[PDB]
């Protein structure tokens, strides 16, 4: 806020002034992956994948 | 090795070769119960991947 000294502060009275800013996200991280039936006979590779995704 | 033989002899380089089916026949099968068997995997499509499907 500004200031000012004075008794007499006749027509000098002051606006408000309220500043902004702004926030956005990006794309999405994705991690894709493609399996088929077989190879979830055994799933420990499908948990470890998933881990490291994380 | 020579435990395990079961012919007579071995080829000599000009053993002709007789061919037994020289007629069609509808073919009649026997062997021992414990020489045919049926291999069987299961298929993990109830996993989480399949999602969508039932």
């Amino acid at each position: 806020s500004p200031t000012q000294e004075g008794w007499d502060l006749t027509d000098k009275a002051t606006g408000l002034l309220e500043l902004n800013v702004a926030v956005n996200m990006g794309e999405p991280d994705n991690d894709f992956f493609q399996l088929r039936a077989d190879d979830l006979r055994d799933e420990t590779a499908y948990r470890r994948r998933i881990q490291s995704a994380a | 090795q020579r435990a395990y033989a079961n012919v007579n002899t071995s080829l000599a380089d000009a053993m002709a070769v007789n061919i037994l089916n020289v007629k069609d026949a509808r073919t009649n099968v026997f062997w021992a119960d414990d020489a045919i068997r049926i291999v069987s995997q299961p298929i993990p499509a109830n996993h989480e991947l399949f999602a969508g499907m039932k």
